[PDB]
């Protein structure tokens, strides 16, 4: 186009706006990061399988196998400090990078088709990629449940313990369609952790009304299967306080991670832990805060699966 | 689902209808309440051979697809009336439905777990013991919400998507920007008869077989419509022949949103009553 | 018959206007079946008694007497049809024939009783008639629970069932009575259902005022005790598979009908079905709407069997 | 209701109570408690033989009967203040109640089962065991009302809404139309006994022999006012006398409207104390 | 001129203000009674303690020792009367009195103390003793439970009850610092009764400004510990049938009276009865709000604990 | 609070803990985390020995003191991490917290019973067994809220004894204030771990031993901030020392302020471990 010579060149996603609410910036040290994600996806990628990933929508991977790939660990000397400081910001990069070597994937893999068989076409073959995001398992720190308190908050954490708990799959919304009344442009809108949100201004540039229409019915809104299991620090009785309950703290899954959870399994869940929603201080403003740590798996790990 | 090919599908099926359901046809004549809700049974993989496209197109687009099948039942039936001495011996149903069965098996066609998000939009077919059963309600399928400045908005269908539920919209529903202060909903009111669809909703659950030792069965909720309602008991496992769709609890704003995983069931079967 | 006195006795039902908005026509279809009703009840002198109208405002009819008889079958072709097509109309237009017959009864018995002490004893004659609703059972067609659906619904049915537990009797208020503000005069205002109403304006043609003001206190409003009844089907292993669940419906049970029968005790119950809102989300009408079937019964007969 | 006869009915009851209030007007001035308001009871049956107008008003209009023989109670103490064989010895009581017994028995008058919607709005008589009393309470029967702006005290009765709460009146008591939010109050300015008049509320069980075993226990709530609080000994058979009357929830659009049966006491006579 | 000389002249004691919000002036007839009461008090001073009424911050003053004296006898025929029809007044009068006493007392020493030897405060004391609540005991007229109304409250009354419970003491504030927002200027509102209030009036009569901000921080604002109790009808059975509802009535223990009762120990209460109105008051939020009788003791004398 | 008076003592309260605590200070710094409050524990008598005067004046007004008490600490930790030869091996502290403990005998100072209104605002030592302990929550603290109009950064802190609840300020605190009628604050936008600190609610009533016989034990509701959280244990007794500050509710017009002693828990002892 005008503005790039290459659409991959320019926004490492061809559909950038809807896969990434945040704007491309050369500046910024999230695309740097992207790239060391995607290189060492990239060397990892023979051992992956295209079309298994492809049908996942997300990829596993170890938390080990990142500090090992020599890119990640080039660009950003610590993976374990960028976690804890950006949690979002890695998983999202991750995610994105994973992705885009699929959208490489897929490109080669018209490629290799063609050059096969003769194809009428011959190139010029537009190319499915399903979303596909990095799942980080076995994450370092493995920090006790005691342990998490206010400063905790806000930092990505391997979380040690044994699920007691499980949910029925919940649909979760990650994007709502929106159309807004003016426009004939429909856009997909991000809902932070999964909570319904209305953007201020429409997406389209050429109209800015707030006004909105959720499309629910829509393709362009994305449900991602969600799931909610409470895991307890696990401790022999001797080795923990008498007296005193072992903390239990909500963990949640998405995505393929759903259903690979049983009750009465010692699971490792690692990812970044969220003040809680639907709670006083929340629901109400000026009023007393009272919050609790959720924390959202990017991989599940199954200790007892594994056995 | 090009309109000359939607046509063109339509005549397949009618032919395919005139040597598979002369009998079902018949059926048809002898209930003579067009209201009541009746169904004409297809078997899936004979009409599939007559048509390759018609195949493919009903699993990317059953619901269209069902469209379609009753358009050329519609069609079939006055046929069938003008072939019969007399049109008025012959009786034709407004609420006739084609019913897909044998299936030809496909992961995507028939998949014995609970449906998924994914899977919404494509039929799927489950077999199902129902732990709970619901109480039958009465929901409208159409609400006649009218706005009366446009004059133009009649029978607009409730959004299922949702929750099964209309919602009155501030803007003129119609096109033309005509605006009235005052909405109407004749349905709520006084609801015809074929305004109004019967809704139940029937948990069914996943067979502890299928399932692993020790893993909790999945429970899904199941839209029963129809003359399919009733048709299951709880504690009976019968094939679900069904397009999964999303139901949505209204959203609020700052706060999470829920959608409940559901699937409309287009034909019920019980396979405990096959086994006999 | 511009006066409001002139036009009453002018029209054959006085108090009408009150039970029912609608307006007669004769282009109308209803009248002429509350003519064929009406000739059908003088006919069943017996049937009718004018005493036992005016005590439960109510007459109640064998509808298979009521389809034999000639008249009623030269008005329609199939009556049994039409009680199916339009239940409210026919109860309407039934209910009017007992109505029209009991307001020149009523008329003419005090006129003759008191012809010899003067012109109506000397002072104007009321009617005061009871709200008049045609309760009609022994209905011919007969639908099972099962079989009742929406298309069901609207049309007139007869059904067997034991009811399973009656409520305790409940002031519902069928009318409010009503001031406006700026005329200072309450006026009686129907409420639909006993469900609470505003009028938008005054009835009055002179005030136009929005602002109503319902006072308990003042004659005006009307109070009718409200019971209801859950019905169920008779489980028979025959009728239906060994433990299938009866349906249950409720009846909504008001004026005469109320504790018309004792819990646990099959009754056969002949009504037209209604839907009713169980619930709209949290108050939520427009954005929710939730309606549950339930059958109004207008007569409840022992069963025969239990007879 | 012009009321000259209510009026007139007060005049009549004076020389009726006058037998009734020698016993109990002595002593009036030997209590020690002039705030202390005492009850005078005068039989239902003796009021209707004295005179067929007051009986049959008092069934017409048993509020504003009641409120005329308060009234008339208070004429007839002052006539006995009037005259005293010691003037410290005698004792004036501001506020005389009128207590109503051995009512008339009617079948519509005395009712064992729960009161009618046509029933709401009369007299009722009560045959029950009382299931539950609650503790005695006060209410502010008499508030004061002063419109900051008017500047002139006027005084409402509450009104039979659940709780006997009152509504703030829309204009000055003067001749004028003044609201104020905050209306002023004797109570709140400086205590007074008079503005808070203690109030009971109790449930009674209708007697369990009822004709029909099947038909249905009722519980009907009995309002007590004033002297007439903590007389009611729970689990015990008590003779009501009351109004029955419309008890009404705020009304709420399009849901339905609900309205209760209450009785308010005149009177309470321990129907136990009467067997025993 | 300050008015200092003024208020001086009029009234000896300056300590009127913290026993009363009314400003003060000589028509009243509370100061000839605070004389009378005054001249008694110095009769009694030898038996008084000066420095056990300023700890204390009460006086405890027998209801017949004020009535044998005789210049009490003289100002008022009975002290009993101004007692039960005005209890607030002749409380804070007969503290008033006290404190003028107490004060005087303190001066004579200090003017000794001048005369014995130069003395920095050279006589005038200006002790500012903290408001004494003038406790009566013994006062004649006894009230019981059972006889305690509506029309008792406002009455100075003596009551005779036994604790069943003892609440956990909650501060009840007394007075609250009120600091116009326009001013800036902060005024101890004594708040009418636990119930928060609102002052308009600002401290300065020049300058006024509606506009008021809460102060509790601030020092003016005044806490008074007080302790719910409820006592139940004292039970006998010589007195009363046995297995009587007990008639219970909640207590307020304000100042030196919190905590002096014990629970389950019967204790001769004299106090004001003051109606309260319920916290929860009429459930629906309303124009009216329920009411339940309270008392506050400005007397405890434990029957249990001397006996 | 003079402050002259707050600026001698808290000179004097530096020389104390740097002669007394400095090892303590630096153990309290030598911990890796940073980011909760650091318990520094004081000798009350001692300091009273030291100085007449600055131990009168916290007693006088304690709650000014432990402000300048917690200065102090700062001030003295920053001259021992000038002091320190190793940054990494004892880390700067984000924030200190201060305990006193140890007060001298008096009536006032020690209390069995719970503390009244009349000693509220003034330190003192409580014995306590606890019966709950509340789950930690995150509570911020410090909220920071943000004029819109004047476009300035400041802090406010969620009010103490308004419930932990923070007010909104329309006019900036800062000389450049302007009133905001809308207030958008990043602050109030997202939630902050260093804006957060965790909140414990402690329920301690008197032991068998320290409650009177016959009496009922009272307990008191104490606010434990950051460290202090968890290390109690619910059935344990504890020693609090600390100012009473009451909570209460936020008032609303003539309704009563439910206000409630709560004593902060400046210093937490294990009474059941240690009786001292």
């Amino acid at each position: 186009q005008s503005m790039q010579s290459t659409l991959d060149r320019f926004i490492p996603y061809k559909g950038w706006k809807l896969y990434f609410s945040e704007v491309y910036s050369d500046s910024s040290p999230l695309i740097e990061k992207i790239q060391a994600f995607e290189k060492f996806f990239t060397r990892h990628i023979d051992l992956y399988d295209k079309d298994e990933i492809e049908r996942k929508g997300s990829i596993l991977v170890d938390f080990k196998e990142l500090t090992e790939g020599g890119e990640v660990t080039n660009l950003i000397p610590d993976i374990a400090t960028e976690l804890r400081d950006a949690p979002e910001k890695t998983l999202a990069c991750m995610g994105l990078a994973i992705h885009q070597v699929l959208t490489k994937d897929l490109e080669r893999h018209a490629a290799e088709l063609q050059a096969q068989e003769g194809l009428s076409n011959d190139g010029e073959t537009m190319v499915n990629v399903p979303h596909i995001h990095a799942r980080v398992y076995n994450y370092e720190p493995l920090t006790q449940l005691k342990n998490v308190r206010a400063n905790y908050y806000g930092k990505y954490i391997a979380l040690r313990g044994t699920v007691v708990r499980v949910s029925n799959i919940k649909p979760l919304c990650t994007k709502m369609a929106f159309l807004c009344a003016a426009c004939g442009e429909i856009q997909s809108f991000p809902l932070p952790d999964g909570k319904y949100s209305l953007p201020t201004k429409c997406p389209v540039p050429v109209c800015r009304g707030r006004s909105f229409t959720a499309l629910r019915s829509s393709p362009l809104t994305v449900t991602m299967d969600w799931q909610s299991i409470k895991i307890q620090e696990l401790m022999s009785d001797d080795q923990r306080e008498a007296g005193r309950i072992p903390r239990t703290i909500e963990c949640e899954l998405v995505h393929d991670l759903v259903d690979s959870c049983v009750p009465g399994d010692t699971v490792t869940i690692t990812g970044i832990v969220k003040v809680s929603n639907a709670e006083e201080g929340s629901r109400n403003k000026n009023d007393k805060c009272m919050f609790l740590l959720y924390i959202e798996a990017n991989s599940i790990s199954n200790s007892k699966g594994q056995k | 689902m090009n309109s000359d090919q939607v046509t063109l599908v339509g005549q397949v099926f009618e032919s395919y209808v005139s040597e598979y359901h002369k009998n079902d046809i018949l059926l048809i004549l002898k209930e003579r309440d067009e209201d009541a809700h009746y169904p004409v049974v297809v078997n899936a993989m004979t009409l599939f051979e007559t048509n390759m496209e018609i195949g493919e197109y009903f699993n990317m687009f059953p619901s269209e697809v069902l469209t379609i099948f009753d358009s050329a039942l519609r069609r079939s039936a006055l046929t069938i009336l003008q072939s019969l001495s007399q049109p008025e011996a012959v009786s034709m149903k407004q609420n006739l439905h084609a019913r897909i069965s044998g299936l030809p098996v496909c992961p995507e066609l028939v998949r014995e777990h609970i449906p998924k998000t994914k899977d919404v939009g494509h039929f799927l077919s489950v077999t199902g013991t129902v732990i709970r059963t619901s109480l039958v309600k009465v929901l409208e399928f159409e609400r006649d919400y009218m706005c009366n400045k446009c004059k133009h908005v009649f029978v607009i269908k409730a959004d299922f998507e949702q929750y099964y539920t209309f919602c009155r919209p501030s803007s003129c529903p119609s096109l033309e920007s005509c605006d009235s202060s005052k909405f109407t909903c004749l349905s709520g009111l006084s609801s015809s008869p074929t305004r109004c669809r019967d809704y139940q909703e029937i948990k069914i659950q996943e067979q502890v077989q299928r399932l692993s030792v020790g893993s909790i069965p999945r429970s899904m909720k199941v839209i029963l419509e129809d003359d399919l309602v009733d048709s299951c008991k709880s504690g009976d496992d019968l094939t679900i022949y069904g397009i999964v769709m999303q139901r949505w609890k209204p959203f609020q704003q700052d706060v999470r949103c829920e959608v409940e995983i559901v699937l409309k069931a287009n034909y019920i079967q019980v396979n405990n009553e096959q086994s006999s």
